[PDB]
């Protein structure tokens, strides 16, 4: 689901928030995303990459 | 003549603010002194 305050558990990594589509272009190898505070903000979904 | 001098003087100040960028640092450092420390606080979220 998108744009809903939810609980997520992606591949073990857990948390709460809202999920949306990024326009971010990774390299084909790149998976995750991290912040200045070393916190997750962008995740590749394991099912639909 | 006094009035003339006064008018001329005012214009120079505007040009002196139109030219020099380093005069207003006494304000901007204050802004920097909040824009610097705060950011470092966020980086201490990544300390084990």
């Amino acid at each position: 689901v998108k744009n809903k305050c939810v609980n997520f558990n992606f591949n073990g990594l857990t948390g709460t928030g809202v999920l949306t589509e990024s326009n971010k272009k990774f390299l084909p190898f790149q998976q995750f995303g991290r912040d200045i505070a070393d916190t997750t903000d962008a995740v590749r979904d394991p099912q639909t990459l | 003549l006094i009035a003339n001098q006064f008018n001329s003087a005012i214009g120079k100040i505007q040009d002196s603010l139109s030219s020099t960028p380093s005069a207003l640092g006494k304000l901007q450092d204050v802004v920097n002194q909040n824009a610097q420390a705060l950011n470092t606080l966020v980086k201490q979220l990544s300390s084990n």
